[PDB]
């Protein structure tokens, strides 16, 4: 005349494969995804002050181009170049172009 | 449901109260008991846990106990503070889910006839097809009245519409009722009246077109 | 696990613990019954939590950088941009494999940990009155009812008033 | 110290759905079961279900089953409570509540402020003038709209002495209405100017009224 | 819409530490690696037979 | 290690377990013999293969690069060739000391760890029948031929048939 | 701690305790008396230092490196200056970060490992004549003056000579 008392722990039909230092698989009963693989496909206009360039580039809007002179005395958090963006005024070239840009643009 | 309680309890400062709570062999009977204290729009506050276990904010005035399917909250020496609704709550097996009690109101013990004030339509709400009889009811207590219209000598039974009583600042209560009518049934009478009955006792006021 | 309870003298987990992570089953005079563990159930999530909001805390913040797509082949320079990038990615890469990694072997012990815990503490409660089966399971010889089974499970158990009627039946 | 800090008010329309966020500042309660629970008015606390996010429990009220949808975002350290195909049956305030523990049997013992759901179109108010011994009593009626709330002042806040303003009523149409009373002197009749200022945010609204005897 | 994190593909969530989308990223961003996907426990292990 | 065993409470190795990493030795009414555990030998090799094979997986291929040695002095753009490769180096020499550090003392580890499983398993299937003698040794408290000892070692002994025998040994 | 021992069936410290990490205490006919176990206070202690010995030895001799403050703006080449110190910095200080955590973590599981070690130890020379009450405490089920506790203390316990005493008394 007595009783038996059984430890145990929780289990589900099917859990999670994870990655430990001596199991390239091994299942858990839950995990969670470290690494953000998708997007919406959309730039998100807040919190960062966002200028779309539209046809323009940061060079051209900086210079006067005339169809870029919308932007004149414009500011950004960020600038987005689009690749339809094209020059329409004296043809011009720019020595360190990049380093220009990336001035202007910080 | 589930778990029932009284609707209400009361007492005098310093007395001692008790609300119980009766449930079933589902919950009360195999699970612990928890108590909740609600004051009107605020979130509820934990005051009893596991049947008997209180949190160390909450003063010893305090206690809880269960008896089979059946629960009892005790609060000693009562305090103007205490005057707040009281939840019983328990895991119920049956449901697997949470349950509560459906709630005591508990009041602490002088009565207080209500102040009525009635207003007819204005004139520029006449002028928008409308009119509204305004009846405002304010410093009774206990915090329970009912309202009657009159049109005339006879009872309104249309277009009575009367908010539930609200405690004011000074514990007291107050309420309002409105009474919606066409212009023309507003010139069609000589009179109209807003019937306040308190603990039996009623007030009256009358406005005339 | 370094522990050898879960997946070890606990032979499976169950299915049917659908309400905490650790328990206890029982049989007895009145029956079979099975019931959680809160406070190893919770010790385990809160750790669980304490290291998933370690892991998950504070992206870095950057803003201006240095380009890392390029329409002309210039040389040097770009060389020397893209080499600091892959660099970089490689860098970080490496140490994202390497935390999963230790995080998990972590996370399977400190679980067996917890389980093998409950175990001892159950076994250190009940004393000369039972003995363990060798299969998570204790062999309690005296009769103990429901009430009695609740006195084990909250840590209330008083094994001198069983012991005479244990002793008994374990050794005569 | 933990503070659940819940969304705000919601106005919402017949079949439509609603979601609220619970907020654990001042630390994490991931490592805790979060209920839902709501308050009709005037009546008792009903539980909705529940979610314990680390140990992976989501739990659910019979009654709502498969109409409510809880769940959690580890990283912001926020749950929701998602109610689908509102009617006025689910007017009500609705509180996110955390247990003492990872599972819902423990005590609920910190609790969200609250939020309001009201299940109309944004309307702003009529305002119309209640006119007038002592003391007298005059005020202004403000009507037919929704949703809450109204704010009224008296001259534009320099009156704020015997100033009583109702609860307001809420009609069979689905809008509000309530009155906004002062008392004052009647011999400061025929001297002192009295208008009511009203504002209802939600329909960008703002009225002065003046009432004269 | 609001995010923190920008990259050239859109926005994203910048609640996991680290994102496999682009390497170009602008403002409160996880860190670009190489994986597609990388999974932290939060359960013990599952040994629903023997 | 960490659970006591190896270098612990079992004093030292077997030079003569030749045919397997851990196993039994017993005396009895038959004599004295030694047996390999199959099982648990074959647990501690499997996991020791298992972390072999991720660590000698896959090297990298690399083709083109950039130069590493310089006949002539240069400067600017020389001095950062060489510090982007002394700095790759000695992070994956960083690297390389960690990795076997970590595996070296989970490998100490994980064979401590089978080694306790494979006694608290043995101790389970004795139930009332043994003490644990602390030394890593069961005093079996019954006449257990060569047959009874295989029982054990092979996980099919039956502590019921011999259990009356057992506990008139221990306690009376 | 992975083990249970400290903060775990040990239920606290002995802030007593003030010549050992680790130790006993006992009860018996004589009174009541502690003593520190020098063998697991030095076996943990000489961890320990091991541990911080391999940390603090050889620092880096560095001499003539490149530039790392500038007092006009340049561009490109002090862009790349300031980038690969920037990086530098950011891997060691990941480094020292992940050091102390996985060291730190170490040190309480080999520290909890000595107590359930010595804790295993002392039950292995009383064999049959004491029960683990569950709580890091030993019934010993015979009169145990203060020589017969210091022959437990100092491992030369001879089990045989209670034998018959303890199990009269734990079972009869």
């Amino acid at each position: 005349p007595g009783a038996t008392l059984c430890l145990g722990h929780h289990a589900v039909p099917n859990g999670t494969l994870v990655k430990t230092i001596t199991d390239d698989q091994i299942e858990v009963t839950n995990a969670t995804e470290l690494v953000q693989s998708s997007s919406t496909g959309k730039i998100c206009n807040n919190p960062h002050r966002i200028l779309d360039g539209i046809d323009c580039t940061l060079i051209d809007a900086l210079l006067g181009d005339p169809h870029c002179d919308v932007f004149q005395n414009e500011t950004w958090d960020l600038f987005v170049e689009r690749s339809k963006a094209f020059s329409n005024c004296y043809p011009y070239d720019v020595p360190d172009y990049a380093s220009l840009r990336s001035l202007v643009a910080s | 449901s589930a778990l029932t309680q009284p609707p209400a309890v009361s007492g005098t400062p310093g007395q001692r109260v008790t609300i119980s709570c009766s449930g079933s062999d589902s919950n009360i009977g195999r699970r612990s008991v928890n108590w909740y204290q609600q004051f009107p729009g605020t979130a509820p506050k934990l005051l009893i846990y596991s049947n008997d276990q209180r949190p160390s904010v909450v003063p010893d005035r305090f206690s809880g106990s269960k008896s089979g399917t059946s629960a009892s909250l005790a609060i000693s020496g009562l305090q103007s503070e205490d005057e707040a609704e009281y939840y019983c709550a328990a895991w119920d097996d049956s449901l697997k889910g949470a349950v509560f009690g459906g709630g005591t109101q508990l009041t602490v013990l002088p009565k207080a006839a209500p102040s009525v004030t009635l207003f007819p339509p204005s004139s520029e709400e006449l002028q928008a097809n409308k009119a509204t009889l305004v009846c405002l009811i304010s410093d009774f207590y206990p915090g329970a009245v009912t309202v009657a219209w009159k049109a005339d000598s006879s009872p309104v039974k249309a277009g009575v519409e009367t908010t539930t009583p609200s405690k004011q600042s000074n514990n007291k209560y107050a309420a309002s009722s409105y009474l919606s009518l066409t212009p023309e049934q507003w010139k069609s009478h000589r009179s109209y009246s807003c019937q306040v009955t308190h603990e039996g006792s009623t007030v009256e006021k009358t406005v005339a077109p | 696990g370094l522990f050898g309870a879960i997946a070890g003298f606990i032979e499976n987990g169950w299915e049917g613990m659908i309400d905490g992570w650790y328990g206890f089953r029982h049989q007895n005079s009145e029956g079979t019954g099975q019931a959680a563990d809160l406070k190893s159930t919770q010790a385990a999530i809160d750790q669980i939590n304490g290291k998933l909001n370690r892991v998950i805390e504070k992206t870095n913040e950057k803003f201006h950088q240095i380009e890392k797509e390029f329409s002309e082949v210039e040389g040097r320079i770009q060389d020397l941009e893209k080499y600091v990038e892959d660099t970089k990615i490689d860098l970080w890469s490496y140490n994202a494999e390497l935390l999963v990694a230790l995080e998990n072997q972590h996370t399977i012990d400190l679980t067996d940990s917890e389980m093998n815990k409950l175990f001892e503490k159950t076994g250190r409660q009940l004393r000369e009155n039972a003995e363990d089966m060798g299969n998570g399971c204790f062999k309690i010889y005296h009769k103990c009812d429901n009430a009695c089974i609740e006195s084990i499970r909250n840590g209330t158990y008083d094994h001198d008033v069983y012991r005479d009627e244990a002793l008994n039946n374990r050794f005569q | 110290q933990v503070q659940l800090v819940q969304s705000g008010a919601e106005v919402k329309k017949p079949g439509s759905s609603v979601k609220v966020s619970c907020k654990s500042s001042g630390g994490t309660s991931n490592n805790y079961a979060i209920s839902w629970v709501r308050q009709a008015p005037g009546q008792g606390l009903d539980w909705m279900g529940g979610i314990s996010p680390i140990f992976g429990s989501t739990a659910y009220a019979q009654k709502f089953q498969g109409r409510v949808t809880i769940s959690a975002d580890i990283f912001s350290n926020t749950a929701y409570m998602e109610l689908n195909s509102l009617t006025s049956e689910d007017t009500a305030v609705y509180f996110c509540a955390r247990h003492g523990n990872y599972y819902y049997y423990s005590g609920m013992d910190v609790w969200g402020q609250g939020t309001t759901v009201t299940v109309a179109s944004t309307k702003g108010p009529s305002v119309f003038p209640l006119a007038p011994g002592g003391t007298a009593a005059l005020g202004c009626l403000v009507k037919d709209y929704f949703p809450e709330p109204v704010t009224v002042s008296w001259n534009s806040g320099a009156l704020t002495s015997g100033v009583h303003t109702f609860p307001a009523v809420l009609q069979s149409s689905g809008l509000y209405s309530l009155s906004s009373v002062v008392t004052v002197p009647s011999s400061s009749l025929g001297t002192q100017t009295y208008i009511c200022n009203v504002n209802h945010k939600p329909s960008n609204t703002k009225v002065d009224k003046r009432v004269e005897p | 819409c609001i995010s923190e994190c920008i990259t050239p593909n859109g926005s994203i969530p910048n609640d996991k530490p680290f994102q496999n989308v682009n390497k170009i990223t602008y403002g409160a961003c996880p860190k670009y690696v190489k994986q597609n996907t990388l999974k932290l426990a939060t359960g013990m292990r599952n040994v629903p037979e023997k």
